[PDB]
């Protein structure tokens, strides 16, 4: 599955 | 005058505090009707969308027109797109520590320009996202789970705060396929808020 | 509002000049962001689709509710024929052809089966269910943009001399140079496509 | 095919 990105 | 810019490619520099500054690359989703110095931007491997005024924002810095790709895309299965579109989903993301995290989410919209793109926001975050989510579907890491009011679009609305004083915005757009669901600017950030109104998380808001 | 009225069925009576008053039922489609004191409406029977100040037009009697709004189909079929321009079949004298160049628009708010149409030589807004004359061969298929238009009031010189005056309401997403009009003389919703010819007489302030 | 409306 896709992957949570970090808060830029 | 000035130049539409909605529906095109963009880039801009960005300059936020002390932040390294770096070259932006993006689409332009949407010009606001109802504060039309506001536009959504979709940017490129940025999953949730951007709400700037991109000619008054001393942070962009020297916007242009681009020409690398084609802007615009369009949904393979309209019928399918509408089997999920104001649907309750699952959205499967890979965990922290492994295994998979059933995000709860609500699918709202096709979004503008970006077709194939889906407007998707969550209970955890309940801000917009955007996703190509016909392909998560088709992988099976997007599953279907088994307050309207009418003249709220320009409304001014504040949210508490746990520090104590209000969060301000306003009620831009309100979702077709779930009418009780509202997209909300705060003037104090670059997200798009999102609030069903039938729901106890919006008893937050104030009108 | 204490009770909302888009996406409800609604009647009332019309009374325009001295004619007797009648009474007409439709479905509200629509409150436009930019004026929301107008709202777009289909009434029962009738092709164009009216923009109406519901709550403040004179001519408006007795507005009722009929029922609230309730929740919401080849749609691969129907984004087939969204943004195209078409020639569509009408009936003349005994049957014979009456052929309209148009542009199929939009999916219509609320009545999800029924499409917005413009002619060029007609360019008001119309609704029909279009995938209907599309399954019987009565619409064929054939081989702008300015930034903060929304709300802008807008006029043209008239043959009369004066000006006609309205605002833009809305834009087409399916083709983003086409614009709504409403102008204050007129129930019509008129059609303009920024890049055609017959819109280079508008002035926007 | 439908028929062309006049108005009322």
């Amino acid at each position: 599955a896709r992957t949570k990105q970090t808060a830029r | 005058p000035r130049r539409n810019i909605v529906g095109c490619r963009i880039s801009h520099g960005w300059k936020e505090g002390d932040e390294p500054i770096t070259q932006w690359k993006g689409t332009v989703l949407d010009q606001v009707p109802i504060n039309p110095s506001l536009y959504l931007v979709k940017y490129d491997g940025i999953d949730c969308v951007y709400g700037l005024e991109l000619h008054r924002d001393e942070r962009v810095l020297s916007l242009k027109i681009l020409s690398d790709r084609v802007a615009s895309s369009h949904i393979s299965d309209a019928n399918l797109a509408n089997t999920i579109i104001g649907k309750a989903v699952e959205h499967m993301f890979e965990g922290e520590h492994g295994s998979k995290d059933e995000w709860r989410g609500m699918v709202l919209a096709q979004a503008p320009i970006m077709k194939a793109w889906f407007y998707i926001t969550y209970e955890k975050d309940p801000v917009l996202y955007m996703y190509q989510l016909l392909d998560d579907y088709k992988e099976g890491d997007l599953r279907i789970m088994p307050g309207v009011v009418d003249g709220l679009i320009g409304k001014h609305v504040e949210y508490t705060k746990e520090d104590g004083s209000k969060r301000i915005g306003m009620v831009i757009h309100q979702v077709e396929a779930k009418p009780s669901v509202y997209f909300i600017k705060f003037d104090d950030d670059f997200h798009i808020y999102v609030y069903d109104l039938v729901k106890k998380s919006a008893e937050n808001l104030y009108f």
